[PDB]
């Protein structure tokens, strides 16, 4: 049980990580999405005027 | 009667001696019992604990 205790970690430990990967593509995309509104933003604002 | 009477006091021996065989063996098993009762027991609080 104590081997498998820690061992058992080691399955969360690269679940935790791996979903860090998942989190980050919605994290990216605050970042990202928000990153393009800024060009497209400034060429909307120039198209407007 | 006296040799004979001392056929009793060496045939009562025997369950003295047949008695300390029992203790002996009883009272070291509490010894065997609290080195593993105690060590692991120390232990358990450091493996499973």
């Amino acid at each position: 049980k104590g081997a498998l205790a820690l061992e058992e970690k080691r399955r969360l430990e690269a679940r935790i990580a791996q979903l860090e990967e998942e989190l980050e593509e919605e994290q990216g995309n605050t970042e990202l999405i928000n990153d393009r509104l800024k060009k497209a933003n400034l060429q909307i604002d120039q198209i407007n005027t | 009667q006296a040799k004979e009477n001392e056929k009793k006091l060496k045939s009562m021996e025997a369950e003295m001696i047949q008695l300390q065989e029992e203790l002996a063996a009883a009272e070291r098993a509490k010894r065997q019992a609290q080195q593993e009762r105690d060590e692991l027991a120390d232990e358990i609080a450091n493996s499973s604990g």
